[PDB]
Order: C-alpha cells, then structure tokens, then sequence
C-alpha cells in the first residue's frame, strides 16, 4: 500500500510539472491553457479569487506568472525524483510483486545481470520510438497554436490540455457545477488511494480472474474514451456520453470492483471444492 | 515494536534525527553541522523565490 | 470429606465457612502410568486448551471475570487440575472440567506452540534447584520404570500428538477420574457432576506396565548450576514408621537463623549445606531419601558421611524424647499436608481412586524408640543403596564410599 | 476479505437448493477458465500470504504439505517465466485441488476474531 | 564509595517543592512561551515571505 | 461468609485478634508489631534486622539449644520477618501446641539474653548476607527503588543497614530500640485457625501483661515523604536478563484512593511467559508483550505505607534490543488509564479483584498475616462486605481522575539492572508519561 | 604510526645517554601540560581504538583491566560534558599511569607484521 500511495503523489507531481513546463513556451495554448486551468482555483469557496490572483502574481496570466512557473518547473522534477526514490525504498521491504501474484521468496534472481539486461531491451525499443518522433515527426504530438505567440486578446478556436490530461478534463466537463467539476477531477486521481480497500479479493492480481480481467479491459477502454471526449467540442451527443463514461469511471472503484472481487472469492472456493 | 522503528521510511528518519546514538560530551563546535543545514535551507527557500522574479 | 458417587464418578466434598471454593479433578494418570516418557506432564499442560465448546482464549477471559485461578501439576501417581473460585461460581467450574475431559481438541499447533514450550520452561525452573534433580535421578535408579519414569517431559524424548491423544483416551474416563471439592456443599457438587460427567466414557483402570522392581546403583549428573546429593533407599514394604523416621532425622530448621536439633541438621554444622530426609510411600513400593544440597562439593561430601552415620546411630537406639519429637513432627507434617489444597486433593484422590483410606493427622501413630530404631536399622542394612550426585560429580561421594 | 467470510457465504449458498443449482455450475466453469490448474497450482496456493494471520497458518502446515507447496510455487514460477503451461502429471486434476490450507487459516482467524470480540466485552 | 544503596549527594540540585503543580507549571510556562514566540515568529516569517508572490508594486501601478 | 474476627484489648493496650476455623487441625499464633527499619535512624540502621537474628539466639532462661529443642518438641515451626514498617514473629503449631508456642514468643520478645558473644557471632552472619543479597535480583531492584524514590529519607534505607552500622551495633542500642518500639499499644497478638479467642486472651494476660505502654499512645497505623523522580542504573552486560522497575508515588493504607489505585493496578496486571494462561489475558499490555516477545514477565504493584506508597511495574526481559519497546508500550498503557479507560476495563478489573482479595487468604498463616497486617495498618479487620462495597464504589471516572493526578506527566523512579544499554535516558522514559496526541 | 614504531624509536632514545638526558625531561613536561591526567585518564586510554589490531588487543585485556578502562572512559566523558576537572583520587597520579595496553598491542602488531613479511618470502 505504501509504495502505491507514494506513487499516486508522484503522478500528481508529474501532472503539475508538465502543466507548468507547457506554459513556459508562452504561445497561444500556453497562455490560454494557463488561464483556464488556473481559473479552476477560483471555485474554492470564499478565498478562491484571492488565491488565483496570488498564484498569477497579478490580475491575469502574465510575466509574473511565467517567471514563477519557470522556477517551479525547474524545482518540481527534483521533488519528483525524491518521491520516486521514496516509493522504491518503501517497496524494498516486500520486494517486487510478480505476474502470478504469489510469493517470490521461494525463487529469487539478482537484479544484475538478469533485469539489467532485460531493461536494456526496452531502453532501445524506447529510443527507437523516441527517434521516430524526435527526428522524423517532431511536432506530431503538439498543437500548432503553440507556435503563435501568446495574445490575451485573441482566443484560440479550442483550448484543450495536452493529450495526457484529456481524461481528467472530460471528467471535469461531465459535472455541470464549477466546484463539482473540480472536485470530481481531483477525486478521479485521489480515488486510486482506495483500491487497497475496495478490492476484496483473497488473491493478488488478475492473472487467474476471468471476470476481473474483463472488467479491467472495460475500465481501460473507458479511460481512453474519456481521453478522446476531452478534446471533442462540447456538443451533442458527446455531452451525455462524457457523463456516462464519467459514471463508469467512478463506479469501477466504488461498485464494480468490490462486487466482482467478492463474487470471484466465492467462485474460487466453491469451484474448487 | 514502535512504528518509528517498524516502518522503513520512518526508521530512516528515526535513525538520523531521533534515536541516532550520539556521544554525550559534544561541545558547541558540534553545532556547525546543523547551522550549515539551516544556511542550506535558507538559500533554497530564498534562492527559489528570487528565481521567481529574476531574469 | 464425604465420599460419594455421581454418575459413576467418585466425588468427595467438604463444606466450609469461607467465600472461596477449590475444585480439583484428580486423574489416575501420573507418570508411573505413562506410556511414553513425559506424556503425563504433556497431558497436564494440555488441560484447558481448546475444547469444542470453549476455546482456551475464551476460558481464560471468562475465568478472569470470575476472578478464578487455575493450578495444575503432575506427580508419579496423579495429574491434579485445580480451580479456585468464589463459592457461587461452582456450576461454571464443573462444566469447564467436563469440557476438558470430554471435548479437548488435541491440535498439533497447540502442542508445538503452547503446550510443549510451557512444559519445557516448567522443567527448567524445577531443575534450577539441584536437589530436585538429585531426587528425580534417585527415583530413576531405584525403580527404573514405573516410579522410575521421569515425571516431566524432556527434550531427548519427544512426545507426539498421537502419544498424548492415546494416553488421554485412557485417562480421561470415568474409571480414572475423581472430583474433590474443598468448601463445596457436597449435595450440590454431586448433582452437578452427575449431569456434567454423565456422557464421559467409562473406559478402564490405567495400569502400570510391568511390576515395580527395585534396583540399586549410581547416577552422576554433571551440571554447572550447583551441587546436590541424594542418598536414597528403595523399600519393598512401605511402612508408616518411615514417616516418623524422616520427621525425626529431619534436616531443616524449625526457627530462623538456626541449624536445628535434628540429627541431619546437626550434620551440616560448620558448612553451608542443607539436608532433607524424605519418605515417598508409593503403594507397592517406597523410597527413603536423604537429599543434601550445597555450594561446595567437599562440604556435601562431609555432611554425606555424617548423614549415613546419623542413620546408623538412629538404628542403634533412640531415646523416648527423640521418639516423642518424631511423633509430634510427623503429626504436624500430616496436618499441613491435609491442609494445603495441592496435597489435600491428592490425598483424597488416592482414597477415591486407589482405595487407601486417609490417615487423619489425629490418628498418626506414636512409634516407640524401639520401632524407630528398628526402622533405621533396616535402612542402614539395605542391599540396594542409591546415590545420585548432581553438579561437580567428580568431587561428590560414591555409593561405595558411603 | 477474510477467508472466514468467504467460507461462510459459500456455505449459505450451498445450503440453498436453488442457489447451489445456479452457482455451483458457474463456479466450476469459472475455475476452468481461471486456468491456475494449468500451472500446476492448487487454489489455496493463490491465497495472499503476506499477513500475520496467513504467515501463522503457513507455519502450522504439516512439513510434507509445506514442502509440496514450496515445490508447486517454484514449478509455477518456472512455467510463468518460460511462458509454458503444465502438461501431463503437472496439470492439477480436479480431485487433487484440495483445500489443504483452509482449515489452518480458519482456526487462526477464529482465534483472532474471538480475541477482538472479547477485547470489547462489557460486564453486565 | 562502595555501597550502591547510598545515593550520591544531590542536595546542591534538588528542589524542595519538586512534586507540586506550581513547580511543573513554571517549566511549562517556559516551554509554552517558547512555543508561543516560535508560532508568532513563524507566522510573521511565512506571511512576510510569501507576500513576495502577491502582485508587486509595478504590477499594481498598472491596474 | 468467613467467621467474624474477634478483637479484645488488655489493660496495657495490647490488642488480641483472632479468626477461628474448625476444619483445620493446625493453628498460626504470632505477634504483629507496628515497628520496623523506618523507626531506626542512620546510626542504628539495621538494628531491627539484627534483633530478629538475636531473638532466636537464647533467652534469659532457655539457651539457644534449649530453645531449638522446645520448638522441635512442639512439632511446629517458628518464623519471623522484619520490613520497613512492620515486624512479625509467628509460630505455626498443632491445635494443642498453641499455649506452649505463645509462651515461647513472649519470652523471646520480652526477655531475650542479647549476649555479647552471640552478637559477635551474628555480626559475621549478617555481613555475609550483605554480600549475598546481590543474587536476589528482584530484592536488589526494589531496595534501590526505595533508596532513590525516598532519597535520604527513612523509607529509603535498607533493612539490613550499612556495613559500618553492622560493625558498631551494641547490646545497648538493641535494648533501646526494642524498649522504645515494642510497646503494647503497638503490638497485636493474632490467632488464626484452631484457636479459641477466649483462650488466647487468657494466654495474653498470662504472658504479655507486663509489657510497657508508650508515653504517647497514638492509634495503630499512625505515620513527610517527599518523592524524588530519579534513576539508578546498575548495568551488567554479563547478566542475560534485564530487571527494570518503574514507579510513581502511590497511596497510603488509609488513602481515599486506596481501592482506586488497586483497580488501576489490576487493569495493567501481571504477565509471565511460563504460565500457560498468560498469553490469553485480557490486559492490553499483556497482549502487546506476549505477541511481540518483549519480556519474560511483568508484575504491577501498588505498595502502601502509613503516609505514602509506590505504584508501578517490575519487568524482566531477555530481549535486550527491544527494551525501548517494552518500556514504551508499558508507559503507553499507563497513559490510557488517564485518557481511554472506560466502564469495560474498570468493571473487568473490579470483577477480578472481588475474588482476588478473598482468594489471597488461603491457609492459616495467610489468614493470620491478613488479620495482623490490617490491625497494624488500619487499626481494624475490614469485613469482606465493607471491602466489596469500597470496590463497588470505584468508577471509571475515579480511575481516570486518579491517573490524571498520579500518573499523567509525573516524575518516575526508575531502576534498571543487567544488560540495560537499550534502556533510554531518564528524559525519554519520562516523556512517555504523557501523550502529545491528547 | 604503529605502536611498534613509537615504542622502538623511544627505546633508541632511552639507550642514548645524551638523548635521554634531553628528551626525558621534555617528555615529562609535555605530559604534565597535556593534562589528560586531570580527567583521570591513563595515557593508553587515549590510543585510537577503531582499528582491527586495536580491537583485537582490547579483547585480550584481562576482564578487570577492561572493566576499569570502561569506567575511566565514562568518568572522563562525564567530566568533559560538565566542563569539570578531576579532583582528589580521580586525578591520575604518575605512578598510576601504567602502560596496561602496550604489551597486548605490541603482540598483535608483531604477529601482523610477521604475517606481512612472510607473505613476501622468496625461497632461495
Ligand atoms: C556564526 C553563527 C553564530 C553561532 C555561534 C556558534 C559558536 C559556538 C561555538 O562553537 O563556540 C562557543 C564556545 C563555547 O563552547 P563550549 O562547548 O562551552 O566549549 C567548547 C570548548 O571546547 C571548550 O574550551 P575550554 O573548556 O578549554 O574553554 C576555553 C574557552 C572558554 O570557553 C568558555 O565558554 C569559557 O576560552 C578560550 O579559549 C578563550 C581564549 C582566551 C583569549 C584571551 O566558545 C569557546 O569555547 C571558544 C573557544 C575558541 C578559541
Ligand atoms: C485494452 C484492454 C486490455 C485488457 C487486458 C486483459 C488481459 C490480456 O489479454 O492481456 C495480456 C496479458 C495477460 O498476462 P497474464 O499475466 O494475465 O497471463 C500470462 C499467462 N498465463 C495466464 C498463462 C499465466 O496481460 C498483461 O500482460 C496486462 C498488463 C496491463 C497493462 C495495461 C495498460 C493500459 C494503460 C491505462 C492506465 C489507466
Ligand atoms: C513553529 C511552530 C510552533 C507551534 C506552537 C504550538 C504549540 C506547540 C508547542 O509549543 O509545543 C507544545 C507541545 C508539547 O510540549 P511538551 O511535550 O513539553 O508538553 C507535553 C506535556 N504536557 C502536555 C503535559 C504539557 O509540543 C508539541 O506537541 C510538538 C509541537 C512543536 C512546536
Ligand atoms: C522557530 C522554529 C524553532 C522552534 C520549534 C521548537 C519547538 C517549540 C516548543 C515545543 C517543545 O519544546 O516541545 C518539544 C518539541 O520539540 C521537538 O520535538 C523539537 C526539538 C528541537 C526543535 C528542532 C531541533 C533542531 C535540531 C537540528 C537543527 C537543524 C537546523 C537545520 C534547519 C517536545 O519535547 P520533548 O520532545 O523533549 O518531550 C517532552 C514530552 N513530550
Ligand atoms: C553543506 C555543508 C555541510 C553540512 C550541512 C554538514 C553537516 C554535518 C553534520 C550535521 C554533521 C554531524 C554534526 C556535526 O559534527 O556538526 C557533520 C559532521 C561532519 N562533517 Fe559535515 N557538513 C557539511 C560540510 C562539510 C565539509 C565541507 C566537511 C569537510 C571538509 C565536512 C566533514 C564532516 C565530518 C568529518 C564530520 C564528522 C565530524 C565529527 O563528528 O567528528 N562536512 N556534518
Ligand atoms: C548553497 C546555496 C546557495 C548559495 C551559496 C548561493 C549564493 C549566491 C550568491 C553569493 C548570490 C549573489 C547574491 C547577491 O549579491 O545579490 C546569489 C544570487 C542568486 N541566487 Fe543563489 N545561492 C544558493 C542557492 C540558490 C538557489 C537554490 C537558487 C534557486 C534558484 C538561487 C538563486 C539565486 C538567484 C536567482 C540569484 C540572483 C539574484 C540575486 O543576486 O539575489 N540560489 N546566490
Ligand atoms: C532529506 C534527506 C532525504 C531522505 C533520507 C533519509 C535519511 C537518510 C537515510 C538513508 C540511510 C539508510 O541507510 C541505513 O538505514 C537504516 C534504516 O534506518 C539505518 O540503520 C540504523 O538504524 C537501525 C534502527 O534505527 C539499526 O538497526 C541499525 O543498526 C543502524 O545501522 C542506517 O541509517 C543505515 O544503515
Ligand atoms: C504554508 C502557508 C499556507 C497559507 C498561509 C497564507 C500566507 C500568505 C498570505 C500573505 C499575506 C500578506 O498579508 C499582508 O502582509 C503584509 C506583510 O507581509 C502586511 O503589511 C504590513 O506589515 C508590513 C511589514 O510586515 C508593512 O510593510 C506594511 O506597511 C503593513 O501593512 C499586510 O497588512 C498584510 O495584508
């Protein structure tokens, strides 16, 4: 539980780091994405507006905001490296889990040379993917509007986050209330912290659980659909679709996984009697 | 077992700032190490803040 | 103690005027009846473990709510399980004994984790006294099997769960069970035992494998934890005169910071040793023992020679004063044995199980100087003397020296 | 979930004729598609063991059961890393899939749960 | 010198009223005052320092 | 319902107190004195203990040998013990050997020879015992505990006394001590078992009538101790077992919190790994200690004196690397007496004590000890009904109130003996006497 | 430097009449101004102990010498933290400043140095 819980914080720190780094270009998407995302803080009751002006260092996103985002963007990766190390120190008490979900205390292998050399394979696979983007298609994953200098007057046609934030944006849009939407979006990440509780299985992991595997597959594909819905226009029928997908996202943690894991426990016991 | 000893993360902090066994007769010249830690913390806090306003 | 019978179980109770009752189950299951070495000790330690109606844990938590206490011990003849509680809580305690005798789940994990570790600490605590060891070794030499079996479980002879389960099948049976209630209304106990122990098997009387045989010899036990020496004499015809003889010979003091007027107490003069004459009536056989503990092995050697001489001197002739002292001290010994619940339980237990009618302290016989001297003479001239040395055994006496 | 919970709920179902008629066939197909028997495991080999209760129950296993469990874990680990399935005698047959561990863990948990209840008793 | 039951002399240091509430209260007054000044000093420090992030004078001039 | 304790006085002021039992055939008769080592100064410290030796060294009439013979002829035994505030001299005999044992006691107390030769012979004996008490670890720990808790006070002195005093105690000092302290108004003749009260009173009139009365007769059990938070460390790396006692100032015999302190003591309770039932006890500390193997044993105590007491725990442990855990969890259980105890723990402990207080009185000696103790400390034998009522009056509110004034954030006296490198300094132990979360 | 070196060089000096006449008085003054005796130390208590050789020599001390050394270290530590000097019997007198450790460490080092030499022997 502890390496997983520190992992959830690592993920939040990654999001903040990448958000601030994207603003630094100060193109159209940089400015307008900063404006919309920082105005979510205005939803905090009573003090929200004051907090936003304090974050910006002024009354809109401008020079003070950019200079502070640079300093924090430089810092946050160092913080993230510390938490990455912490989650591995926490893991080192139990060791790595494994795909069967059983103990490995019966049969251990040294990290080197076995996993050192196994890691090199994917290092080179990664470098090949990296090569194809950086050298042959360096702008495929970006937004053309970020090659226009920031202009507070002109509003871009569509303000969307970077692709990796899109599912969280779709969850926010699903709730009509401003504060509601903010809470849901944060909750969508913080709810990962309750997996250790809502999973009622007596067995670790899904390798041997056909129904859990099907549910997991639906959960993953729903998360990708939320990502796609994060960058469509707010139009029919995507509005209702985004709400159904949002409900399914939360019901995986709150209803489906606890039900399915309970029933599978019974099926394993009765099935093997 | 006390949590400070049982939990591996807490135990690392415990080992340096709490249960760490020290000689009983250190004089005030053993205080410079923590003053250096204080200078470092001030430089990080002030330096990162200056970086928010410096060009 | 009014002896009666309730559903085939012998029940003896004596009402009193006190808020505290003692209920004891005496079992014919002591070490002389043991099938495997140590099983009677392990069975004793298995009492009040998990039963089918009530776990060990639940029993202890409830016992605390009644403020009751539990005492158990093993002898060569019996296992004694005793509870002490407030008078009114009698039905709970009768039912708890019934659960133990009928429904003990003898689980392997209890043996490994609970019972055997406790049995091992029990023995180590007793052995801290080298006199305990010396007197145990003397029984082993003198009787070999039966009375010569160890009372306690040892590491060298492991008791298995199947051993303990088999022995319990024999022992926990109406034929081997006696109930003794101190400060218990006799009619109330009979009614309760009659309902609770009705479904206990009848079983059969556990018997000693083999007849009691008497032997002589030596047992040198090297310890580094202090020095003792037992000079024991196995008796084929246990007589009550040996009780008076032990009391006469003596060994301990009857006042603080003193040696004592007893022959054996006057054998320790000038040393830091302690003597103790002890007669062990065992029905078919007996053992008269003179245990001398001390720090210095040379000091023990000295007292040991004076001890043997004292016995010979007694055998020659004793005076009327000495005879009166023997009787007075023996009557007192009988009185306090019938008082202490530990020994009280076993005394009536022997009357109920075996048949040996108890000798009331007021009926302790007065032995003439002639009868005492004759008893000592019969011991000094024994063909099978036992000597058990414990400690620095190279520096302790041998049988042929004594 | 506690093994106790799973065992008791299953027993409620097995009691009900209707329920058993519909649940037992589903449970048997579930176990077939689970495919743990194709790595030579018994069902109880999959139970999470990193808890005090389970470590206690594993220490109470008879030595032979304990040595055989070690072998089945090592053998399954070797099939997993090789991406192979058991064949022949290595496949667990339905008659070999015995609940060797369930009785030990039920006793450990019975004590643990009684201890919790008794820690909260109120003298009336 | 030899007997360990004869406690060494602590009379130069011992207070007569060591068991009283007044005695303990005094030392907690010192600890409390120190905690109080540390809380007030922390609050001042945090407030003054973090105010750097609020609009600077040149930003407020153009508002 | 036990028989009533009968009580009579003589003219000099000697109390006679008896509790008959028809079932037994043996009777304990003895003299409980409200005097002990506390009544000595620093110059005659050890006199009371010295006298106990010389009491059995020969009288005005009978020699030591004759004394031995006489007791042996009765068939029973004589026994004596001296504590800080109480001295006892009893004689367990047969029913019919009660009068003769009474005669022997009156003689050794009123007319002991105290021969100079006998004094010199005892000097060596007592000197040997001084360098032999080391073996009894529990006694060492408790003697140091009193020495430190009542630093430089009469309750902080040892019973045996210092080596220096042992070499200088004279027959004059001995005579003065027993003339000042063994007075009739401070003495109770106690009978338990097969005794007739009326017979015992006659024997008292025959033997103890010429006892001096004190000039100022105060009531029995009449006493200012100033507790010192402090520690004694007797580190010995060669010992395998650490022995640790921790105490706060507790309650006197007549405190209004006497029973509340006993209930609080019972909530923590005792533990011993050698007893089979101990792993199943209800006590929270017992569960922590047994599950984690933190100790071989612990024993809670609430020791009382006329004007003070010590309440605490005595631990023995071979787990030398987790001594910190043992002490930590012990003091966290004490904290709960002030912060968390509810009706549950309190009612459980009261249930246990209701029996325990009666259970203690087993044999005739146990009964005699109870009568004697209660008569010399309270001035009366408290009936079981009164004790049951005082226990019933202890509420959870009383325990919490008592703990908050007596334990919470209080100075402790701490003694450690053996491999105690793992025992932290005073501050870290004393910091566990409160919880920052509360 | 090795204790061996120090002891041998000192012995060279003590042999030479001239050298001893000039060095011994300086060494005695040095020791007086050093002031370790005013904390109740003996000179050998100051030798660096965190070496394999020294840990071996300390293990070879007779138990009595070893227990007394422990006490002198604890007592000096208490004077140091209190900023006090020894008084009375706590001050080490010149006659009490015995080289209790030197013989043990010289034997440890003799073996260690012989081992090094013999590891480099060449059969002729
Ligand atoms: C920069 C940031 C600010 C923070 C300040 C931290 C400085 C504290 C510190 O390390 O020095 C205090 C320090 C007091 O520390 P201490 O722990 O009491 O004693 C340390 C010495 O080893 C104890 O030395 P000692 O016991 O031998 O006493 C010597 C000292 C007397 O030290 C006293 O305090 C007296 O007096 C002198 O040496 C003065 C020289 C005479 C000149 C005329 O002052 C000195 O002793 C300075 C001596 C240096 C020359
Ligand atoms: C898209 C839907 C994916 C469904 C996966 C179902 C299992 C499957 O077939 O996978 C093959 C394998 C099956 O492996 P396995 O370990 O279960 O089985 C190995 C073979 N046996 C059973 C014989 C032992 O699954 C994996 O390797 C799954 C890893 C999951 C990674 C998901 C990444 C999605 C990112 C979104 C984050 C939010
Ligand atoms: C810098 C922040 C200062 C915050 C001060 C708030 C109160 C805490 C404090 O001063 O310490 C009191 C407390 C307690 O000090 P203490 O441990 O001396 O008091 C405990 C004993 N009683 C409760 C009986 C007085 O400190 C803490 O709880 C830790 C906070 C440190 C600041
Ligand atoms: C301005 C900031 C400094 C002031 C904060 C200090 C604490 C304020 C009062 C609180 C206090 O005294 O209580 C103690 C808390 O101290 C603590 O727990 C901390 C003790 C000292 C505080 C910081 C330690 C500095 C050491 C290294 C300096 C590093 C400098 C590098 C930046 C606990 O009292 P107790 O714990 O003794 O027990 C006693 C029983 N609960
Ligand atoms: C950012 C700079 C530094 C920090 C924060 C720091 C911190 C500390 C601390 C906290 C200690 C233990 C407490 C103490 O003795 O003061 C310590 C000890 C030590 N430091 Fe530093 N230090 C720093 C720089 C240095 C430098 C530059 C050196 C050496 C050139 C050094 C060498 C040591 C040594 C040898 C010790 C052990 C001293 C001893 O206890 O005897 N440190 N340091
Ligand atoms: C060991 C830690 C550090 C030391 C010794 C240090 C030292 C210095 C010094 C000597 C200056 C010149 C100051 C002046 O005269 O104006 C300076 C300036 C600066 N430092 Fe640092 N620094 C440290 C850490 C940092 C950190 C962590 C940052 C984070 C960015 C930072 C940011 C700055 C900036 C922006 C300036 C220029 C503005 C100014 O002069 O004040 N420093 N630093
Ligand atoms: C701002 C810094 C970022 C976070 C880093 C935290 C402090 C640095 C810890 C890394 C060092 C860990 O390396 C290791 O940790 C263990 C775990 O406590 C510690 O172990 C130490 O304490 C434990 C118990 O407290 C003892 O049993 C052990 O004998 C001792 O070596 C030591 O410190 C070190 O041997
Ligand atoms: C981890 C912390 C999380 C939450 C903490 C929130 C703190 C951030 C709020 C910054 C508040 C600044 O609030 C403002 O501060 C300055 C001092 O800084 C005050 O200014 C006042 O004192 C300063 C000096 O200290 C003078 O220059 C000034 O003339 C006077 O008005 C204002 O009266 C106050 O309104």
């Amino acid at each position: 539980v502890l390496p997983w819980s520190i992992g959830v914080i690592i993920f939040l720190l990654l999001i903040i780091t990448a958000f601030m780094g994207y603003v630094l270009v100060f193109g159209q998407m940089s400015l307008w994405g900063a404006t919309v995302i920082c105005n979510l803080v205005s939803a905090i009751p009573w003090l929200g507006e004051d907090i936003v002006h304090f974050l910006w260092g002024g009354f809109s996103v401008g020079n003070p905001t950019l200079q502070r985002f640079f300093a924090l963007h430089y810092l946050m990766p160092f913080v993230l490296a510390v938490f990455a190390l912490l989650h591995l120190i926490a893991l080192h008490t139990a060791g790595s889990s494994n795909p069967l979900g059983i103990t490995s205390n019966v049969d251990k292998l040294s990290m080197h040379p076995y996993y050192s050399f196994k890691d090199l394979i994917t290092v080179f696979a990664f470098l090949l993917m990296f090569t194809l983007f950086v050298f042959f298609s360096p702008d495929k994953l970006g937004h053309p509007d970020n090659y226009i200098p920031a202009n507070p007057m002109v509003t871009p046609a569509s303000i969307v986050p970077e692709w990796y934030l899109l599912p969280f944006y779709a969850i926010l849009r699903a709730i009509p209330d401003k504060l509601g939407g903010v809470i849901a979006m944060v909750a969508a990440i913080l709810i990962l912290l309750i997996l250790p509780i809502v999973d009622r299985s007596i067995i670790r992991g899904n390798a041997f659980k056909p129904i859990s595997k099907l549910l997991f597959g639906f959960f993953i594909c729903n998360f990708l659909l939320l990502g796609v819905l994060g960058q469509v226009h707010i139009e029919p029928p995507f509005i209702v679709l985004g709400q159904i997908c949002t409900i399914f996202y939360f019901s995986y943690f709150l209803i489906l996984l606890p039900m399915v894991s309970t029933i599978e426990n019974i099926f394993f016991y009765i099935g093997s009697l | 077992m006390a949590l400070r000893k049982k939990n591996s993360l807490l135990n690392m902090a415990n080992s340096y700032v709490l249960d760490s066994p020290q000689p009983s007769n250190l004089n005030y010249f053993w205080n410079f190490g923590s003053l250096l830690a204080l200078c470092l913390v001030i430089q990080l806090a002030t330096g990162i803040t200056l970086a928010m306003h410096y060009t | 103690f009014s002896t009666a019978e309730a559903a085939g179980v012998k029940v003896a109770a004596q009402d009193g005027q006190s808020p505290i009752s003692d209920l004891s189950v005496v079992l014919r299951g002591g070490s002389r009846y043991a099938t495997v070495p140590g099983v009677s000790h392990i069975l004793e330690k298995f009492a009040f473990q998990n039963t089918v109606p009530k776990s060990a844990l639940r029993f202890v938590r409830e016992l605390e709510l009644f403020g009751g206490k539990l005492y158990t011990h093993t002898t060569r003849e019996h296992i004694v399980l005793r509870t002490q509680f407030l008078k009114q809580d009698l039905p709970y305690f009768v039912d708890a004994f019934a659960n133990v005798l009928k429904e003990t789940k003898f689980q392997q994990f209890e043996l490994t984790e609970r019972v055997a570790p406790v049995a091992e600490l029990d023995l180590l605590k007793r052995e801290s006294d080298p006199a305990f060891t010396a007197l145990e070794a003397a029984h082993e030499v003198a009787f070999r099997t039966g009375l010569g079996n160890s009372v306690y479980a040892q590491g060298y002879s492991p008791v298995t769960l199947e051993d303990v389960k088999e022995f319990a099948r024999q022992v926990y049976a109406k034929q081997n069970v006696a109930v003794v209630g101190n400060n218990v209304v006799p009619a109330d106990l009979q009614q309760l035992v009659g309902t609770a122990f009705a479904d206990l098997q009848e079983g059969s009387k556990v018997t000693q494998a083999g007849t009691t045989t008497l032997h002589g010899g030596e047992a040198r036990v090297r310890t580094s934890t202090g020095n003792a020496l037992t000079i024991a004499l196995p008796i084929a015809e246990p007589k009550p005169v040996y009780h008076a003889l032990a009391s006469f010979l003596g060994g301990p003091a009857s006042m603080p910071w003193s040696v004592g007027a007893s022959p054996l107490a006057q054998a320790t003069v000038g040393t830091h040793t302690s003597v103790k004459a002890t007669y062990h009536n065992y029905g078919d056989a007996g053992l008269f023992a003179i245990t001398i503990k001390g720090d210095s092995p040379a000091e023990i050697s000295q007292v040991a020679h004076k001890a043997v001489q004292a016995l010979k001197d007694t055998g020659a002739e004793v005076t009327e004063e000495q005879a009166a002292r023997a009787y007075a001290k023996s009557k007192f010994a009988a009185a306090e044995a019938f008082e202490n619940p530990d020994s009280s339980a076993s005394v009536i237990g022997m009357e109920l199980l075996s048949g040996v009618s108890r000798i009331a302290p007021e009926n302790v016989q007065k032995f003439t100087p002639a009868e005492l001297s004759e008893a000592a003479a019969q011991l000094s001239a024994s063909a099978k003397p036992v000597v058990a040395a414990v400690g620095q055994v190279h520096a302790l006496p041998f049988a042929d020296e004594l | 979930a506690s093994i106790t919970s799973v065992v008791k709920t299953s027993e409620l179902i097995l009691k009900s004729p209707l329920l058993s008629k519909i649940v037992v066939p589903l449970a048997k197909t579930y176990v077939k598609f689970s495919g743990y028997r194709q790595l030579g495991f018994k069902m109880n080999d999959l139970i999470i063991e990193e808890t005090p209760n389970m470590q206690l129950a594993l220490r109470r296993l008879p030595p032979t059961e304990s040595y055989d469990r070690v072998y089945r874990l090592i053998r399954a680990t070797q099939f997993s890393l090789s991406h192979k399935l058991a064949t022949g005698n290595d496949i667990t047959k339905p008659e070999e899939d015995d609940h060797y561990l369930i009785p030990y863990i039920l006793d450990v948990e019975a004590e643990a749960f009684e201890k919790d209840a008794l820690d909260n008793l109120e003298v009336v | 010198g030899k007997s360990t039951y004869k406690i060494p002399d602590f009379t130069p240091y011992l207070k007569k009223d060591r068991n009283t509430d007044a005695n303990r209260l005094f030392s907690y007054f010192m600890i409390g005052s120190f905690g109080m000044l540390s809380a007030a000093g922390a609050k001042a420090t945090v407030q003054d320092f973090l105010s750097n992030m609020s609009a600077s004078a040149d930003v407020l001039a153009m508002a | 319902v036990s028989p009533k304790t009968r009580t009579s006085n003589l003219k000099n002021g000697l109390t006679i107190a008896s509790e008959s039992n028809p079932l037994v055939q043996t009777a304990t008769v003895g003299v409980w004195i409200d005097a002990g080592s506390r009544n000595e100064n620093a110059y005659n410290n050890g006199t009371a203990h010295f006298f106990e030796h010389l009491a059995f060294k020969g009288t005005d009439k009978r020699s030591q040998h004759q004394l031995e013979l006489d007791i042996e002829n009765m068939g029973g035994h004589l026994n004596a013990y001296t504590s800080r505030e109480s001295t006892v001299y009893y004689a367990k005999s047969f029913k019919d050997d009660v009068p003769k044992s009474v005669e022997i006691l009156a003689d050794i107390l009123q007319h002991s020879k105290l021969a100079e030769s006998a004094i010199d012979r005892e000097r060596e004996v007592i000197t040997r015992e001084l360098e032999e008490v080391n073996k009894q670890y529990e006694e060492v720990v408790f003697d140091h505990l009193h020495a430190t808790a009542f630093m430089n006070q009469p309750l902080g002195r040892t019973i045996l006394g210092p080596r220096e005093n042992i070499q200088t105690i004279t027959n004059t000092e001995l005579r003065k001590f027993i003339t000042e302290n063994y007075t009739a108004d401070r003495m109770v003749l106690v009978g338990a078992g097969a005794v007739d009260h009326d017979a015992l009173v006659e024997l008292a009139e025959k033997y103890f009538s010429h006892l001096p009365s004190s000039q100022s007769p105060v009531p029995l059990g009449t006493p200012i101790p100033n507790f010192v938070g402090s520690e004694v460390r007797l580190r010995d790396d060669t010992m395998p077992v650490a022995h640790i006692a921790i105490a706060v100032e507790g309650v006197s015999w007549t405190s209004e919190d006497y029973y509340t302190a006993l209930v609080a003591q019972a909530i923590i309770g005792n533990y011993d790994r050698a007893v089979g039932t101990s792993r199943h006890q209800g006590s929270r500390l017992s569960n922590i200690v047994s599950e984690n193997n933190l100790a071989n044993s612990f024993q809670s105590f609430s020791t009382s004196y006329s004007d003070t007491g010590l309440w605490g725990i005595y631990l023995t442990s071979e787990n030398t690397t987790q001594i910190d855990d043992l002490v930590h969890f012990t003091l966290k259980e004490w904290n709960r007496l002030s912060t968390s105890v509810s009706n549950l723990q309190v009612e459980r402990a009261k249930s246990q004590l209701k029996a325990g207080l009666l259970l203690s009185l087993d044999g005739t000696t146990y009964v005699a000890e109870d009568i004697g103790r209660q008569l010399t400390t309270l001035g009366r034998r408290v009936t079981p009904a009164e004790v049951e009522a005082k226990l019933e009056a202890v509420t959870e509110h009383d325990v919490r109130a008592w703990a908050q004034k007596t334990l919470y954030d209080k100075d402790i006296a701490l003694v450690g003996l053996g491999p105690i490198e793992g025992l932290y300094d005073y501050n870290r132990i004393r910091n566990d006497m409160s919880m920052m979360r509360w």
